[PDB]
């Protein structure tokens, strides 16, 4: 009578049965290929103002006991009692200044133990034991004195801005050399001798070269792209580093966009960055309507035509493009659209918006920072939270390189749980289930402590799984009464 | 008192080799009493914008049609009908 | 304390009303100490500081939390103090009723009845925010606000809304 | 009694979407209840919408703000 | 709006209006003289010739550079502080001035 | 009275029924007060925009509608006092307009002028 | 098609009725979709209970009952 | 009071079950105080359904019925 | 499975409201069992709606305004 409904999971089961048995196995063979291997580690340095004292400088602000900045040498001195202190500008936490109308306060904090908060803490100290210099308030006058030239406070003022200049220098060329430092260096761009070379243009880039973003055009190269800003900023990115090529379309967006998900990392605008984008937007934003209001069928249709003509021409320029890279690289670049119908609403970042599956690779363009997942890299898939009384859950992507951090995406409404596993069963990845969350990270920890040991107990299989009952007695048994 | 002498019935009838536990057959009875109130409750509406001073085979069907899903209500209908069908025979 | 002592040895010390260390500030928004002075506080920060006279004070305004677990203690400033590009119009400070405190004077008790005409003591103790509000009082002479006859629906002596792309709370003083 | 959408494609609309059972009419009155139901429902949706974007710290709604308050509702 | 110098008014006797009119600073100087019109020209005072406000119609300009030229209305702002305008350009492209 | 009379003489806009001049604060306050009922004119700045146009020349000090040959002209007798116009240029909708007649509300081009 | 039909401008006046300063560009499909579901939601309670009436037209009572069961 | 006895680490684990992954410190008073209203509430109703049924002790079917009253059935103890 | 409340703590406020409520009263222990379910489902349901406007307010830190917002929202 029952409806008798049946399921497909049961093929499924066996899908994921063997997509596990295949998934352990290639699991130990390439942990016991890898064995440990080489490393790599580098060196570094405290900074130094001046080596020896015979490089100290010599100007009246010193004699004078004035604080005072060397640029060159990137040093504050400042007066100890008759003793010119120097520090280098790395030693400097900050700076504050105040003025109480009749003196100003100009105070120094240094780096300490403790004070080393942010993306300082690395830096840490030689010796945290030693006694730290955490902070130095001196104090000026503000009175000018009788006919004299400058006024105390106004040294101080001079010193506050010449030691904000001189940090801003010094953090710059500090990041910029951190950034450049582990950089692949990638081929020079072949100049295009060939005279066609397809080219876009109206493209708004990402991350942004200069402080806001660059109106620019695009053009492939013969090993490359080349993207030229309204002003002249040329940027490259080669195609064999180019590891995924993502087109999302403006069905149902703000932006049509072009993603580019880079092997390797491409420094620009003084920068490195691992993903690139090029859009143009295809929106309007109005506190409501346009501040007028009156649009009758000769502007809101007509602006509504013009939206969808504009929406149209770029998808068909956007097409075209695709196809003359396509074609001129004779299918060494693919570009890949997103299947929207098999997206789900997801968190990443913890950021609600809609993640699209591909057909290699789990994306998001549209919000920014992008969201990349390589299926060829995911080893599994664990859905967290999944229980009865849990409208959301989360899903926890585990990848091959043990080294890296799991991608955890949290906030996934239920409806959308079985359409992710027949994606994953289609994309042959193996997905299991766990009603609790889980420290993933001890967990990686000691599958690398112990890979064999941990396949001896059985691999990635431990993710996976008295009384009675008021059963018809005697008692059950009994008939009903009479009429 | 509660229905589960009935739903061991029909679970022996859907299922002849298999069991259930106690928490089990609470959930079970649960379930119908819930059910049961939500239909009379729709059933008791429809009656009262009716002006009717008696719940028939049709209010049941409307109470039915309008509580639970597509497929589902329409194969409790099927299954409503044939069941008065043969009680009226 | 080795260090202190070391440096009392030789040096020759001779000062701050009283001393709290550590206030949850809202505008601005950190941790900071207040010095008290005859004539004005020293808001000592991490790393910015702020001196504001007593002359610059206009309204003092102790309000309570929704929940009716915490207390805000507003200082209606003028000039405001300047940070840069922004200058302040309120001091902020949120304090918790069961954050009580132990205060001692760095005065004797003569002169701190002359001083706040026995406003205070020597040695006090109770709620932070009482406290605060007492020293507050007894430095500036202003009253300091308090919620009036209004009481809204939830109990409350306020209502949330939101003003410029925030959320707050409104009091009918 | 304020009505904002146009009472012709409104009727439409209803009409086109009414082909669950295709030839059925629709009273005047029943189709002006059924528009002002839309109308609240779309206000308080609104309303809500304006809560999650004064969360977010945002003035301007965005379709994220409806979706996330249609989420919460339960729709 | 198309009269600009003296108003109308709508009484029985001159009193009434004389009286009426008194104290205002505004109106000071026609005080002295009540003027009569026929009865005929009670009805041409309320005649408008061809407000003026409706798009794709055509409009001169008073200012800018393409004075006394005729252009095309394409979008109307009931906001009160803009609105567009078809006109074929003038300008030189930029190759005439230094 | 002192809610009719227009406050500020810019931004001042005028309906197509009765031609009830005022400002735009006051439209969007009380709305049209001659016709309120049939219009839901008030409460919204949208209705206002929808129904009324600023497209309207003349200014009339309407004080005595049941003694008056212009009103009887213009047909505004059975109209409360105020400041009305002569000509008011626009239409409005099918939807808006069906409603008026379908309710009981005969709908006239009050634009007395003359086209060309 | 008559989803589309629904001016904006009406979308963009019920939003404009309060709080709602400002809007961005895909609002308008989005309350198109909510809109959409809601009248589907409200027509099917309207319909069953009609065709318990026998009714051959719904009605505003028909309508009501529908609001009453959603709990609107 | 015992609404403090609801325990810190009780709380913490409610909302990690829910998919919290950081939680605030003003979190724990705010979720005291909606499950003290909420429990007030069900208790208000199940006492109007024991003095309609003139019992001397609540029961689990009138805790069940207060929960459908605010609209969360819940099975197993009826 | 588990209970995530606290057995004792809780019967001792379920007790604490009841007599606050009205005194000289006694509930069943399936009774109270039964409210430590509700009450267990009610905090889940609501820490996940204060988490999706945590997700959505751009934060990982949870907060009393997301849990009135939640409540709000929800129409409590
Ligand atoms: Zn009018």
């Amino acid at each position: 009578r029952t409806r008798n409904e049946m399921t497909a999971e049961e093929k499924r089961r066996a899908h994921q049965k063997e997509l596990a048995a295949q998934l352990n196995e290639e699991a130990k063979r390439r942990l016991t290929e890898q064995k440990g291997e080489q490393q790599i580690q580098k060196a570094r340095k405290s900074n130094v103002s001046y080596k020896n004292p015979s490089l100290m400088p010599k100007e009246p602000h010193i004699r004078e006991m004035k604080i005072y900045i060397d640029k060159k040498y990137e040093t504050v001195i400042m007066p100890v009692f008759g003793i010119a202190t120097p520090f280098h500008i790395a030693t400097i936490k900050n700076i504050s200044m105040s003025v109480e109308g009749d003196y100003t306060y100009l105070r120094i904090n240094f780096y300490c133990p403790g004070s080393a908060l942010g993306r300082n803490e690395g830096n840490i100290f030689p010796n945290p034991e030693a006694t730290f210099v955490k902070e130095i308030t001196y104090r000026a006058s503000n009175i000018k004195a009788p006919g004299e030239q400058t006024v105390p406070a106004l040294n101080l003022q001079n010193a506050f801005r010449i030691i904000k200049e001189v940090q801003k220098r010094y953090k710059t060329r500090e990041a910029e050399e951190k950034e450049k430092e582990g950089i692949v260096k990638q081929d020079s761009l072949v100049i295009n001798l060939n005279r066609s070379n397809p080219k876009l243009k109206d493209l708004y880039i990402r991350p942004n070269i200069a402080q806001k973003r660059m109106q620019g055009s695009l053009e492939a190269h013969v090993n490359g792209f080349r993207f030229t800003s309204v002003r002249g900023d040329k940027v490259d990115i080669l195609y064999n580093n180019i590891k995924h090529a993502l087109f999302q379309p403006c069905d149902g967006e703000m932006i049509i966009v072009l993603h580019f998900h880079l092997k390797n990392a491409i420094m620009f605008g003084k920068k490195r960055h691992t993903d690139v984008q090029f859009y143009t937007e295809v929106g309007e934003i109005t506190t409501d309507l346009g501040k007028h209001q009156h649009m009758h069928d000769r502007d809101d249709l007509y602006a509504e035509q013009m939206e969808r003509e504009m929406r149209h021409k770029l998808k068909t320029a956007f097409k075209n493009f695709i196809e003359k890279v396509e074609a001129l690289t004779k299918e060494e670049l693919e570009f890949e659209v997103p299947f929207r119908d098999l997206g789900f609403n997801g968190a990443p970042y913890r950021s609600t918006c809609l993640l699209q599956p591909t057909s290699s690779a789990l994306v998001n363009a549209t919000e920014w920072p992008p969201f990349v997942v390589t299926l060829d890299e995911v080893e599994l898939i664990h859905f967290e939270r999944v229980q009865f009384h849990l409208k959301n859950f989360d899903m926890v992507i585990v990848y091959k390189d043990y080294s890296k951090k799991v991608t955890m995406i949290n906030a996934i409404p239920v409806a959308s749980l079985d359409p992710i596993k027949e994606w994953l069963n289609s994309c042959d990845l193996k997905y299991t289930e766990g009603v609790q969350s889980l420290n993933w990270t001890k967990i990686m920890k000691t599958i690398v402590d112990d890979p064999e040991g941990f396949f001896e107990q059985g691999g990635w299989s431990f993710l996976e799984p008295e009384d009675e009952t008021f059963n018809p007695s005697e008692d059950d048994y009994e008939e009903e009464e009479e009429d | 008192e509660s229905y589960a002498i009935y739903v061991y019935k029909v679970l022996k009838q859907v299922h002849p080799d298999t069991g259930i536990s106690s928490k089990a057959m609470s959930i079970m009875n649960s379930f119908v009493n819930d059910v049961f109130e939500r239909i009379a409750g729709e059933a008791s509406r429809l009656a009262h914008y009716n002006k009717r001073s008696t719940i028939t085979s049709r209010e049941i069907q409307t109470a039915v049609r309008l509580l639970l899903p597509g497929e589902l209500a329409k194969h409790a209908v099927s299954e409503g009908t044939k069941a008065v069908t043969k009680y009226t025979s | 304390e080795a260090f202190a002592q070391n440096v009392l040895s030789k040096a020759d010390v001779i000062d701050a009303i009283c001393i709290f260390r550590e206030l949850q500030c809202l505008t601005p928004r950190g941790r900071y100490d207040i010095r008290i002075y005859p004539t004005f506080l020293h808001l000592h920060g991490k790393t910015f500081d702020y001196k504001i006279p007593y002359t610059t004070v206009l309204r003092l305004f102790l309000l309570p939390h929704k929940d009716q677990r915490q207390m805000f203690f507003v200082i209606s400033l003028d000039p405001p103090i300047k940070q840069g590009q922004t200058r302040y119009h309120f001091l902020i400070l949120l304090f918790s009723k069961d954050e009580d405190i132990s205060l001692t004077l760095n005065m004797n008790e003569e002169e701190v009845e002359k001083r706040f005409e026995g406003r205070l003591t020597k040695n006090m103790s109770g709620s932070l925010y009482e406290m605060v509000s007492r020293v507050m009082k007894a430095l500036v002479n202003r009253k300091i606000t308090v919620p009036g006859n209004f009481q809204g629906h939830s109990g409350a002596q306020c209502i949330t809304c939101s003003y410029k792309a925030s959320s707050g709370l409104l009091y009918p003083l | 009694t304020e009505l904002l959408i146009r009472k012709l494609p409104f009727q439409r609309l209803v009409r086109e979407i009414a082909q669950f059972k295709t030839d059925l009419r629709f009273q005047s009155s029943a189709v002006m209840a059924l528009q002002e139901a839309s109308e609240a429902y779309l206000v308080a949706l609104f309303e809500d919408t304006n809560l999650c974007a004064i969360h977010a710290k945002r003035v301007t709604i965005m379709p994220k703000d409806i979706q996330l308050a249609r989420r919460i509702r339960g729709e | 709006e198309h009269v600009k110098g003296y108003i109308y008014v709508e009484a029985y006797k001159q009193t009434h209006v004389k009286q009426a009119i008194e104290g205002v600073g505004n109106l000071r100087l026609g005080y002295w003289n009540q003027q009569m019109v026929p009865i005929k020209e009670m009805t041409d005072v309320l005649k408008v010739v061809k407000a003026n406000l409706k798009p794709k119609s055509w409009v001169r300009l008073k200012r800018g550079i393409y004075k006394d030229d005729i252009a095309q209305v394409d979008y109307v702002e009931p906001s009160q502080n803009t609105i567009s305008l078809k006109m074929i350009p003038r300008i030189d492209y930029d190759r005439i001035k230094a | 009275a002192l809610e009719t009379v227009p406050k500020d003489l810019r931004h001042l806009r005028a309906c197509l029924l009765c031609s009830l001049v005022k400002t735009i604060d006051q439209f969007e306050y009380d709305g049209c007060d001659n016709c309120d009922a049939y219009l839901q004119m008030k409460g919204n700045r949208e209705m206002v925009y929808d129904c009324t146009s600023s497209s309207f020349d003349g200014i009339i000090a309407m004080m005595s509608p049941e003694d008056s040959w212009v009103s009887k002209w213009q047909r505004v007798s059975n109209f409360k006092p105020g400041v009305y116009a002569v000509s008011v240029t626009g239409r409005l909708p099918q939807g808006i307009v069906r409603e008026l007649k379908s309710r009981g509300v005969a709908y006239k081009s009050r634009d007395t002028a003359i086209k060309t | 098609d008559n989803i589309q039909g629904i001016t904006k401008p009406a979308i963009r006046r019920l939003a404009r009725r309060g709080g709602v300063k400002r809007i961005s560009g895909l609002i308008y499909e989005e309350t198109r979709g909510v809109l959409k579901v809601f009248l589907e939601n409200v027509i099917r309670d309207a319909v069953t209970y009609t065709e318990h009436a026998k009714r051959k037209t719904v009605t505003a009572m028909d309508v009501v009952y529908a609001l009453k069961r959603q709990g609107r």
